[PDB]
């Protein structure tokens, strides 16, 4: 047997959750059908499945225009890295180095990986591709 | 260390045995066969430099 | 349960993957059918055979119900096994597991009766003949002259047929409400209560006439540790069956037909058996002088199987010595019946059917054989002496007799033995040889195997000596040849030898539940004398002075036995009141210590045991109250008396009261006054020991006889007069003469017995199987407990602050009665709210109901479901707007005696009547020209001196609070919400001088603090007098109150 | 003090068992 939400004579609203740092029950039985139920004498029986624990829960630029920046800063037959270890090399230009990085995030950020790799020619070809 | 009931007999009569000295746990452990029952699990400590 | 699944899942999957398509369509709904029957057929004991069934389909299923049979008989003994140890389950488990084992006896059962009736007789006739001839000349020596049949009045049938349907409807006296076989039970007797004549004209046409008789039901009682049967009979044959066993126990003792060692008897109990039997070992012949050599054995044994191994032909041709021969035939044709359960039938015919009405006397008879066995005829006759003159229980003619043989003390309970014997040396060492001539023993193994007492030191029980372990063997070695092993058979697993000799300082017995040792003064040392319960002093008859000392203990198997009971209280489901739970503690704790009286004390781990099982019990109710872990709990919450709305908790352990719990308070004219009322008195210090209580008892009974011989001469009859000194004193009770059944009481002989063997008949336990009360009396008394509970708690009123009493507004709690033995949970929690819902007892985590100044420490549901129905619909809020209002009124008369010149009741916002944090001003009187103004004092504070401050505004708050048992004091709470409302910066007062008066609802107090114009201070007292006397609002709460706790006048 | 019932052992030393144990008057 259990008792339903018309046998409690005189549930009222549930308007402010808390005052004064106290906690306001809402003076409905909403919530305690909702953990458990009742017996018909009035007893209380509550579920028990919460598997986890909780421990704490419980007390609580376009493309091609990236491509014309890399073709400017690199020299031919050189990799993307081994630009930026020639720049790196305080380093010689810390600007260009830091503008070659840049560029090297923005087209990672873009979907192409791998970029560091990367070839003189085969950016060119990327280009006219 | 967490452990890892004797009736009376002829063999363990205090009528016989002589008490001079109280026998002590390092007795049982430096001869731990001569002073002991049931031996089960224990080391030959080494001797003397 | 899912292996067994998969397990059928794939015999039937290898049963149709064999088969092809056509076949396949066919056989899925051809096996599934009797696939079932099979397994039903099998579980009911029914050998499975259908025609029309191939060979190996048949082996397949065979397989299959074998390979079921086996897992279920292995789950149904793992099921026992886990519940035996004491493991936690579910109450359906046990109650499956109950059927399935009863119905492997029964199985078991029928095997063995179908093996008697196929091996034959296992009894030899020379046997039967030496046992006959025994009975022969045991009865010719003694002169018994045969019970004779009833002829048409014997004059005496009219009250055994009365004392007979007394003991039928005594087990139905329980509950009211009863099914349709009971009634029809009840209304056969009412029917021979209405006819007496025809219902014996009936009895007696069944004894000459009825051979044949309807089944017999079987049933199992669910012991944790040991399975009992109980019998079920047809109430026609049950009258008969029950005037059979009047009139057999009321002839026999007429006729002395038992010899006074066979126990129990009607004039003792159980320990007065145990303490005369303690004296009997004392007053022998120079019982401990072990100067010579000399020994003493006691043997203490069990007939294995004593119930099971009676041959009925054996026992008619027994029976026919003592009885008319149709009187035998229907007890001997009462045992040849089917046994039913449920799908199963059996016939008996080995073996008495043991919880018939009669069967109390085939006991006690087919024993009484077996001391003729035992003990010998000459010594049986030395024993008992000649039938013209009779010995008493353990007495003897003459000092010669007594010691002319070692048998020398015999005592029979029910089927347990003990014998004491007396050795010398040579006799010993002859014994010890003819032991040894048979059995040799070349390695000392007869040390290997002797059961010994683990419960005593090692030094206070038997001392394993080569010669005294000897003895021991060969004592029960020469009692186990006397016995003919088809007849009745002793196992030395089952029994025990204690041996009292040189080398032996103490001797040792368990009797009746008691474990006795027995240590004389002069093996010991010097006089000291420190009294100590469970410490018996034994002395002797002659001389008077004190020989030994008698030391008791309570034994294994009723501490285990205890310890089942109470796991079987805490198998209440949810639904079950706390007062059951009470009720089922307070009977088993009773039925323990009533019975255990001097020993409880002296053992240890039944006082641990004790003390366990009362923390559990209270632990069942404090989670059934709230599902989070109380740091404190009172125990007035348990101990108070079912009269005053408590449990009725009785007492084994050491709880402390502790202190600013006996405080209480009263509100009157003069104002608040406070009143300040320690350990719970325990069970065990209101009790008699037994050996004062035998004492007073002969004591008592010495002074009756000679009152009585005084009375006789003088032509006097004895009354309340002459008795007055000596009620309620000694066994039996001095008020069992003062009583209206003497003459049909005083023709029921051998109830002890039959009361023991009820335990076959009827389906409950029966603590108190010991005694009876209309017999021996009364044996304990309670009323001392509830007062000194009721006198330790701080008194009623003590106890009332607990529980919302003042809440409800009498004037007294005498006139007052409860709404009709159990009280609900939820009337429980909402009559002991005060005291479960404190700060102390949830600790940290509390909230706010909605509409309510209510503070709820922890969560508790069902408390809610009281507080919504209490304050449904705004309550808190109308109390508050009645009170202003009332207070209003009052400040509208009386206008120019305080110089008044505009009263103005406040805008109040609907929330303001339950918020806490802060407050306004309700009530502003406008002074005509200017009003003197105290220092801010108390209500009932008369020492004002009046400042210069003249202020013109005066302002009136009016606060609630809903308390609890600590925090209910309304002073100093309306003095601190006054020195925090006018002391911040949230708080809106017009005016720095003004009052607050504070209204406590959980105990209706009200104070008021803050500043006093003149005239207003006795104007408010009579005002808020008069508003908490006639208040409305008030009124609804208080009638709403008394209608949510059923407390009437 | 936090409810917890004591064990009796060794906790009974001027206390005897028939002490403060009393009978019942004659009813009329």
């Amino acid at each position: 047997d259990i008792l339903a939400s018309e046998d409690v004579e005189g549930q009222e609203a549930a308007t402010l959750p808390s005052e004064g740092g106290v906690r306001i029950t809402p003076f409905n039985l909403q919530e305690e059908m909702e953990e458990g139920h009742f017996d018909a004498d009035g007893n209380y029986f509550l579920n028990r499945d919460a598997q986890i624990r909780d421990s704490w829960l419980d007390n609580i630029m376009s493309a091609q225009a990236l491509l014309e920046g890399l073709l400017e800063l690199l020299l031919p037959r050189e990799t993307v890295a081994g630009a930026l270890r020639r720049l790196g090399a305080q380093p010689s230009s810390p600007q260009r180095l830091d503008r070659l990085s840049g560029l090297a995030d923005q087209m990672v950020a873009r979907g192409n990986l791998g970029v560091y790799q990367e070839t003189r020619e085969r950016l060119a070809m990327r280009l006219k591709g | 260390f967490e452990p890892l009931d004797e009736d009376w007999n002829e063999f363990n009569d205090i009528n016989k045995i002589i008490i001079r000295q109280p026998i002590r746990t390092e007795y049982k452990i430096a001869f731990p066969y001569l002073y002991n029952n049931l031996p089960h699990h224990v080391h030959l400590t080494w001797y003397h430099t | 349960s899912h292996f067994d699944l998969e397990l059928r899942a794939a015999v039937m999957h290898d049963i149709l993957d064999m088969m092809p398509e056509g076949i396949k369509q066919n056989k899925a709904r051809t096996i599934l059918q009797h696939l079932s029957e099979a397994w039903r057929c099998w579980k009911a004991n029914i050998p499975w055979k259908v025609p029309g069934l191939p060979t190996p389909i048949e082996n397949m299923i065979l397989r299959y119900v074998k390979a079921k049979a086996d897992w279920w008989t292995n789950t149904a003994h793992y099921n026992r096994e886990r519940i035996r140890r004491g493991a936690t389950v579910d109450k359906t488990v046990c109650k499956k597991n109950l059927g399935r084992l009863t119905r492997l006896y029964l199985k078991a059962e029928q095997e063995r009766q179908h093996n008697y009736l196929k091996d034959g007789p296992y009894i030899t006739a020379e046997e039967a003949v030496a046992v006959y001839t025994t009975t022969v000349h045991w009865l010719e020596s003694r002169r018994f002259s045969p019970i004779p049949f009833p002829p048409l009045s014997y004059k005496h049938d009219t009250k055994l047929l009365i004392l007979a349907l007394e003991r039928l409807k005594e087990a139905y006296s329980v509950k009211s409400r009863l099914n349709q076989s009971q009634r029809e039970e009840l209304g056969l007797i009412e029917q021979a209560y209405d006819n007496p004549h025809e219902a014996l004209s009936r009895i007696k046409r069944h004894l000459l006439t009825q051979r044949a008789f309807k089944e017999v039901g079987i049933e199992f009682m669910d012991l944790y540790s040991h399975l009992v049967p109980v019998y079920d009979v047809e109430p026609l044959e049950k009258i008969t069956d029950a005037y059979l066993d009047q009139y057999l126990w009321y002839e026999a003792d007429k006729r002395r037909l038992f010899p006074p060692w066979i126990k129990p008897a009607d004039t003792e109990p159980p320990p007065l058996l145990v303490y005369k039997w303690c004296q009997g070992i004392n007053n022998l012949q120079d019982v401990w002088e072990t100067s010579e050599g000399e020994c003493n054995v006691m043997l203490e044994s069990r007939f294995e199987k004593m119930y099971e191994k009676i041959d009925l032909t054996l026992l008619n041709r027994l029976l026919r010595l003592i009885v008319d021969h149709n009187i035998a035939d229907y007890m001997t044709a009462k045992n040849n019946v089917v046994i039913n359960y449920k799908d199963m039938n059996h016939t008996n015919s080995y073996g008495i059917i043991r919880g018939l009405q009669f069967a109390s006397f085939i006991v006690q008879y087919y024993g009484l054989v077996m001391d003729l066995l035992v003990l010998g005829l000459h010594r049986a006759s030395e024993m008992a002496g000649p039938p013209q003159m009779p010995n008493d229980f353990l007495s003897f003619q003459d000092i010669a007799t007594e010691a002319a043989h070692p048998i020398r003390l015999f005592c029979r309970y029910i089927d347990r033995i003990h014998i004491f014997f007396r050795f010398t040396a040579d006799e010993a060492r002859d014994l010890i040889q003819r032991y040894l001539t048979e059995h040799p023993d070349p390695n000392n193994e007869n040390i290997v195997g002797y059961n010994n007492k683990k419960c005593w030191p090692r030094d206070a029980r038997m001392r394993l000596m080569k010669h005294d372990v000897n003895l021991g063997r060969a004592v029960f070695w020469d009692i186990k040849n006397r016995l003919p092993r088809s007849v009745t058979t002793v196992q030395w697993e089952n029994s025990f030898v204690s041996v009292y000799s040189k080398d032996n300082p103490n001797l040792l017995f368990n009797m009746c539940g008691f474990e006795c040792r027995i240590l004389p003064k002069c093996r010991t040392s010097y006089e000291e004398f420190t009294h100590k319960d469970g410490v018996w002093n034994l002395q002797n008859e002659v001389t008077k002075e004190r020989t030994a000392q008698c030391f008791l203990r309570v034994d294994d198997e009723s501490m285990q036995r205890f310890h089942n009971r109470v796991r079987q209280i805490l198998m209440a489901s949810g639904s079950t009141t706390f007062t059951k739970i009470v009720n089922k503690w307070n009977t088993a704790l009773i039925g323990l210590m009533t019975y255990f009286r001097e020993a409880v004390v002296n053992t240890q781990e039944l006082l641990d045991l004790l003390v366990k099982c009362e923390n559990k019990i209270q632990t069942r109710i404090k989670i059934g109250l709230n599902s989070k872990m109380p740091s404190r709990f009172p125990p007035v919450v348990f101990y108070t008396p079912k009269e005053l709305g408590g449990l009725g908790m009785l007492s084994m352990g050491h709880v402390l009261i502790p202190q600013s719990d006996l405080r209480w308070s009263k509100q009157t004219d003069v104002g608040i006054t406070h009143f300040r009322s320690q350990l719970i008195p325990n069970l065990y210090r209101y009790i008699q020991p037994w050996e004062s209580e035998f004492i007073d008892s002969q004591r008592v009974w010495a002074e009756y006889a000679l009152k009585r011989q005084e009375a006789i001469a003088q032509n006097r009859r004895l009354t309340l007069e002459d008795l007055e000194d000596s009620w309620d004193r000694g066994i039996p009770r001095i008020n069992t003469l003062f009583q209206k059944d003497r003459h049909t009481l005083a023709y029921d002989k051998g109830w002890r017995v039959r009361t023991d063997f009820k335990q076959y008949q009827v389906l409950k336990q029966n603590p108190f199987w010991w005694t009876h009360q209309r017999h021996d009396g009364k044996l304990w008394n309670l009323n001392n407990y509830r007062t000194d509970m009721i006198q330790a708690l701080g008194g009623v009123e003590g106890i009332l602050e607990h529980t919302l009493f003042k809440g409800t507004y009498f004037p007294t709690w005498e006139g007052l009665f409860w709404e009709k033995n159990q009280i609900p949970n939820r009337r429980f929690t909402l009559w002991w709210s005060p005291t479960i819902n404190r700060a102390n007892v949830y600790v940290g985590f509390q909230v706010q109901l909605d509409l309510t100044g209510i503070f709820m420490h922890g969560k508790i549901p069902t408390l809610k479901i009281s507080l919504i129905q209490i304050f449904r619909a705004h309550l808190w809020q109308k109390i508050h707007e009645s009170i202003v209002m009332d207070l209003c009124q009052v400040f509208d008369q009386e206008l120019d005696a305080l110089e008044i010149e505009t009263v103005q009741k406040e805008t109040i916002h609907p929330r303001k009547s339950y918020k806490m944090n802060s407050s306004c001003a309700d009530i502003l009187l406008f002074a005509s020209y200017k009003w003197n103004v105290s220092r801010p004092s108390l209500l009932a504070d008369s020492k004002d001196v009046m400042d210069s401050t003249t202020t013109q505004k005066y302002w009136i708050d009016i606060q609630l609070r809903w308390g609890d048992y600590d925090s209910h004091d309304i002073e100093r709470y309306a003095r601190a919400k006054f020195l925090d409302y006018t002391t911040d910066n949230m708080s809106i007062y017009p005016s720095p001088t003004g009052v607050l008066i504070a209204i406590d609802l959980a105990y209706n107090l009200h104070s008021a603090y803050g500043n006093w114009f003149p005239g207003s201070k006795p104007l408010i007292q009579q005002a808020m007098a008069k508003i908490m006397k006639a208040n409305p609002a008030l009124y609804v709460l208080r009638e709403r109150i008394r209608k949510g706790l059923q407390l009437y006048s | 003090p936090t409810g917890e019932v004591l064990s009796l052992v060794g906790k009974l030393e001027g206390t005897r068992m028939g002490d403060k144990a009393q009978r019942t008057k004659p009813q009329m």
